[PDB]
């Protein structure tokens, strides 16, 4: 793995949106978004390196920008200008390299943008992030007091390795501003002090390295000739929006921060039900202000489990036999209920009560006998 | 009985939830819950300032130029305004 | 001295028994099950998670012949196109008009954060059964564990208990079973090397970090028709997530007989079914001669009002005249009336109060106190409350459940 | 001079009648009712609204123990938990470990804003009746509002009227009624003292400003386990809010016979049902003897077109001759025909036109011009318009609703 | 009942949700949220007195709040830093003492926050807020012209009163920074120029009053001994996050402003129905762009009333007898319609078609005769 950060550079990407809501070339193009945390956090990967200075001296409040204009270099701006949003503004929890953490309200799109400055840009990608809870008993805010259950949250500390991302040597980067159409001939020009590597085919293939305005052998249209810089060697990410180099082998491996780490988290407990006991049965006077789960199952040779997200203040009639019945309610521990044989009547005294007592229990054995 | 794996283990073996660890508050008898050995530290808390730059003693910020020393060294009653 | 017995497999509740040998004082014997987990023999074959499609930077050649090779990456796919014109920030990337070619590329990999929600596929068979016994006899306690097969005895320091084969046999696990995040499901996954796009097991791997990933997500590239450069692709919906959406009720809340399924060794601990017979060999040291046990004369049993319920409803009392101080085991020789205490202290002419839990309307059961046998008959009513949180002690048995009054009415 | 009759109880629809004596010409006597309320006696017992639990700050005693004694405040639930270490912004609130306890308590009191949202529970019975009716006799108008029992009279300017008991008696209210925000429901609320959580009447109180109220909402306190200090509690859903959600239709839009219902005295006004008998005496000052009353002879009938409906559909013309000019009342003795006009100006040999309404296909009804009777019949056609906004002035009767043609056909 | 605010003081609550999405100790804790209005008005009660300066001299643009510093005194801040929001920002309508009124669109949580730079907190509780209309014909905004009914709306004037609040003695408040652990024993260090009292069971129960640092006897751990101050006398509310005093009696009261009052109130009128007349029936031709209630009933002995919310352009068929029915569409006044006999066929028909007219009327009573 590699951790030195002075020999890699940001890059431009084809953002599906922009400030003017058009297919756009922006330096804040984003590749992936992950929302596999039980807290609402989001890991966003952008195309502009965060938390590092121009030379990569690891400054907290600076980030690379990769300016628009020709003779492209890497400049920086203050980190306070960055601001991400989903449906409203949302907080930022960390930043390192390409990746920056987040925590945002549920919505339908993820936006990262630069607020002020000379250039303002944005990037939106369709991704359905919706509120998620932990365990059962759907809630909206974590309660002050409740049962502790095992969660899975991102680690906001930057020095936590989560994965493996690759880079490659940069590819050719052509420019239109390096060609001149003045008369029936083709002129090229490099920037002040730079040595471009011009090469084009009209009549035959040719190349070369020049420093000033250089003539062509002879050839009409300059649209068909290209030129690019060769003084670049900084690594770039394996993005689907770059020209591949001739070799394209892995050069250095760097980390994806904010490893998913197990932890504990509180969850609400429901209101304890009130139980009414009737012969070979049970009724529950349940109540819950938010969707809560209630699961039952028998203890015999057949289970026939039932699960239903109840939301109001209802009353459910369950049937419990001699074998038994267990039921859970919200996050509470399972509780078991066993039914005995207690039917109206009497097994003594007179036959007219003996038959009544023996009819409710085993209503077919007494009939045949 | 056997202490739960979900709870923290003190030097005294007292079992407390993991949330109470590393919060600047002694939740356990021997104080190992906030000791520097069990929790990595560099900079001190917002309400406490390092004293002496050798012992790394942290004291509340209100304990400055009060007329009484509050450190193992003598750098507590100086560099304070009138 | 061995003593064959049959003990119901209901954890928590005891089973009183009396062992007697000629010329020796009777000894109490109780057998209690405190833990019973059945562990199937598992065999992982692959694991899966949500695949993360990666698309490397497309390579373009300015009007030269291009063709890719075949690699071992998961679901590799090449598509070469002719007559393109990529447009980057500095436009006109290629110098050659309407003859340059570009090739696409796409292969799937495990997600960077799917190390925490990987689904494990298992195949299980031949479910064993291990039980932790607890037996006491004559003031000494014994804690031991043993299997259920009829050969291997789970030996204590002094004991030798051979648990016979269990009559009933079942396994809550089916032939194939998947695992994820500690929840044990019941599925029938596709076998290794035969995937189905959009179903479970979309992407397969022997290990989490293994390089032999095989997947099939029927990706298909498209010929670009936009001014700038970008490789378009269409992908089938992720299969593991689609399974997760309608996963269904896990086996933790569906397995019968009340088993609660653990995940780390794939157990099914603490559930009740069937009858497990045992053969216990009591060491000779525990016994004592009949000349030391107290002798009792004129034992009479009087029954207070009872209720045949799960809890200890029935009351009891005895009258006797012994000759010397001592402790004499008590036990009833009926299969539908379980007592409460085994050892009791016997004075010269005292009275002992007992408790029991019948399952018959009438209490025609023989009580054997220190060898002397007495019978006492009575009559008592059904229980009032009809919901308890305690499991029953004895069975209906369909014989004593009919009252004596009904019997002499029919006959 | 008393006269007995039965006026149908339909407000807004008058009915016409006369009185005959010795040597005295008949005078018009029509009875109409403008308003009629039906006020039953009420008995308020409690008023309820949504609660607002007031949980006082918990009490902690350092290095000690305490007990809590019950009070009389509504649903006072108290508990004590031992071994707590309270924390707040300044930590270490107690100089004791696992020896200092805390006191948790909670109660219920009226909401600070439900002084307008309160619901009052009533219990009505013995629904009486009073009616205000208009009497016109001898071209003189009077207004009276008497009761309905045959005892209490109504007197104003020598006008005594007696109202007998109604043929049919009912009330639109059930035994138990409940009022909120000026509209009456019809619900069966629990008696004063038997509250059930989550239903109507969760809170009872004699009045909104009473000191001692009684209620139960199964307030149950959990065990505090958080680092700082805060009392936990769970409660049943407020019953009054649930009833408001599931109230159903109010009695304003469910009462039969169209009794629109007010709420200040809980009345029920302006609806029609049954028949109310009336006895009335008339002073002789409005009576004219036959000497000055013109005598009319040679009465005749002819009608242009008759059409039976609610409004005055048929048209009737009269031809006559008399000796003196004056006023002569005209009336129809048949109960299926009424006359819009009351008095007419009679001349020597004039001819007047009259408007009549009838509910029978045949207009076979007699009239009495100053006592001179004659037959009068014709055939009437059904109306084309079958929807109107005027109640029928007469009711259907047998042996009249059957047409003469069909009557002959079936005979 | 008192109105002077020089005898009271704010207190520190325990808001379940601060800005950083965690349980916290906050000075802007809110207790209740009453939503029994009819224009969306809300009476939020917080743990900070508004409309008063530090000494409580009734200043419009100042409010009090306790300080986080260990020498806890009541501090000051400008009033325009207080904002209310549920889903969009709420617009404040008043403030007096603890309470303040607001109005803003429905959401699922109510938040108040200080948006300053020095101290910035944002409490939040879970409250179900749904828009409420008055009468029938559900509407969004009050229409310009319509009938006037009885609404119930809070009045913005702060001089009203509907309620009865209480205050009690401020309980003990210990600070962990009043103890020291120098070498082996504890040092109780009072603040500068103030008096604190220490009660402890160091070896045996003991107490004392001092204003300067002293040395305890028999102490070995800082935790064992705790010292608190005695300069707290102003009355405080009995919130469930405080510690009650030794007596805890009611020692003063204050009003709950913004009482509920009746007020004339507009409500829209639905489109007038188009009626078509058919024999022994009615065919209303309704229309409505928003949920409108139509209710009918009979005039006979049996009401068979019907009420149904309609939302489209539909038609309903009703049956009207001789006694007639009434239908109340939308907000309009009741209208009564009586039906007569218009069965086809002449009751004096020369052919034998007398039966058909006598068949529609009295369908059963004509078959037997
Ligand atoms: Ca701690
Ligand atoms: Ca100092």
């Amino acid at each position: 793995i590699t951790d030195d950060f002075t020999l890699t550079s940001p890059y431009l990407g084809f953002c599906p949106y922009c400030r003017h809501s058009a297919p756009c070339f922006s330096p804040i193009k984003i590749e992936n978004v992950w929302d596999e945390s039980d807290d609402g956090s989001i890991r966003i990967q952008v195309s502009a390196q965060f938390g590092y200075n121009q030379a990569g001296t690891a400054d907290v409040t600076k980030f690379r920008y990769m300016s628009y204009d020709h003779d492209h270099d890497i400049k920086e701006d203050s980190m306070e200008k960055i601001a991400i949003s989903t449906s409203g503004p949302c907080r930022r929890l960390g930043h390192k390299g390409y990746f920056l953490l987040a925590q945002c309200p549920p919505g339908d799109s993820v936006t990262v943008s630069i607020t002020s400055g000379a250039s303002e840009n944005s990037c939106t990608v369709e991704k359905k992030i919706r509120r998620k809870f932990v365990g059962r008993e759907e809630y909206l805010f974590p309660p002050v007091q409740g049962k502790l259950v095992k969660c899975h949250v991102y680690d906001r500390l930057k020095e936590t390795s989560a994965g493996y991302i690759t880079m490659h040597r940069p590819g050719p980067h052509a420019y239109k501003s390096y060609l001149k159409e003045a008369s029936g001939e083709v002129y090229i020009k490099p920037p002040s002090g730079k040595n471009v590597t011009y090469e084009c085919k009209c009549g035959d293939y040719s190349t070369g390295i020049v420093s000033t305005q250089t003539k062509m052998n002879g050839c009409t249209k300059a649209r068909q000739c290209i030129a690019y810089k060769l003084d670049q060697t900084k690594w770039v990410f394996n993005s689907p929006d770059l020209i591949r180099h001739t070799d394209h082998s892995v050069q250095g491996k760097l980390h994806i921060p904010f490893r998913l780490t197990p932890t504990v988290c509180p969850v609400p407990l429901a209101h304890t039900p009130t139980v009414t006991k009737w012969f070979k049965g049970i009724t529950l006077h349940l109540t819950a202000t938010r969707p809560t789960l209630l699961t039952t199952r028998k203890l015999g040779l057949r289970a026939d489990a039932t699960a239903e997200w109840i939301t109001g203040t209802t009353s459910r009639n369950f049937s419990v036999g001699r074998e038994g019945l267990e039921y859970v309610w919200g996050n509470h521990e399972p509780v078991r209920v066993w039914a005995q044989e207690s039917a109206p009547g009497d097994p003594h005294g007179w036959p007219h009560e003996i038959i009544i007592h023996y009819y409710h229990r085993h209503p077919v054995y007494t009939v045949i006998v | 009985k056997t202490c739960a794996e979900s709870d923290f283990v003190c030097n005294n073996g007292q079992c407390v939830p993991s949330r109470w660890k590393c919060d600047g508050d002694p939740d356990c008898e021997d104080g190992s819950d906030e000791s520097p050995e069990q929790c990595h530290m560099r900079t001190c808390r917002i309400h406490e300032i390092s004293c002496g730059a050798h012992s790394t003693q942290c004291i509340p910020v209100s304990w400055r130029c009060d007329g009484e020393n509050d450190c193992d060294s003598g750098e507590d009653e100086e560099n304070c305004g009138n | 001295f061995e003593h064959a017995t049959t003990v119901p497999n209901v954890p928590g509740i005891p089973y009183k028994a009396l062992v007697e040998r000629a010329g020796y004082a009777p000894l109490n014997l109780e057998i209690t099950v405190v833990s019973s987990e059945l562990t199937p023999s598992t065999n992982k074959e692959y694991v899966t998670c949500k695949f993360h499609t990666v698309i490397p930077s497309p390579q373009v050649k300015c009007c030269g012949s291009l063709e890719c090779k075949a690699s071992s990456k998961a679901d590799y796919t090449c598509r070469v196109f002719g007559g393109v014109y990529p447009f980057m920030w500095g436009g006109a990337q290629c110098f050659c008009d309407s003859e340059n070619t570009q090739l696409s590329e796409a292969y799937v990999e495990f997600a960077p954060d799917c190390t925490i929600d990987h689904a494990v596929a298992l195949k299980v068979h031949t479910a064993a059964l291990k039980v932790g016994l607890r037996i006491v006899y004559g003031n000494t306690t014994a804690h031991l564990d043993t299997f259920v097969n009829g050969v291997t005895p789970g030996s204590s320091r002094d004991l030798k208990v051979i648990a016979g084969p269990i009559s009933a046999a079942f396994s809550p696990f089916d032939h194939k079973v998947v695992i994820r995040k500690g929840l044990v499901y019941n599925y029938d996954f596709p076998e290794y090397g035969a995937m189905k796009p959009g179903a479970f097991g979309d992407i397969q791997a022997s290990s989490l970090d293994a390089t032999d990933i095989v997947a099939r997500t029927d990706i298909r590239l498209l010929k670009p028709s936009v001014k700038n450069i970008h490789v378009p692709y269409t992908q089938a919906v992720s299969g593991y997530e689609m399974w997760k959406n309608n996963s269904g009720r896990p086996l933790q809340e569906t397995a019968p007989f009340g088993c609660k399924i653990e995940v780390e060794p794939l157990r099914a601990s603490n559930c009740a079914y069937g009858h497990i017979p045992i053969s216990i060999d009591i060491p000779d040291a525990a016994f004592v001669r009949s000349s030391e046990s107290p002798t009792i004369l004129e034992v009479s049993c009087t029954v207070a009002d009872c209720i045949y319920s799960a809890d200890f409803g029935g009351s009891l009392t005895l009258q006797y005249k012994a000759d010397r101080e001592g402790h004499c085991p008590v036990h009833s020789h009926s299969t539908t009336a379980v007592l409460k205490e085994a050892t009791t202290h016997v004075t010269a002419t005292g009275s002992i109060t007992l408790h029991f839990s019948t399952s018959s309307p009438q209490a025609n059961f023989i009580v054997s106190l220190c060898g002397k046998k007495t019978t006492c008959n009575a009559e008592c009513k059904p229980p009032a409350d009809h919901i308890i949180g305690e499991p029953h002690k004895v069975d209906q048995e369909f014989q004593a459940a009919v009252s004596k009054t009904s019997w002499n009415w029919l006959l």
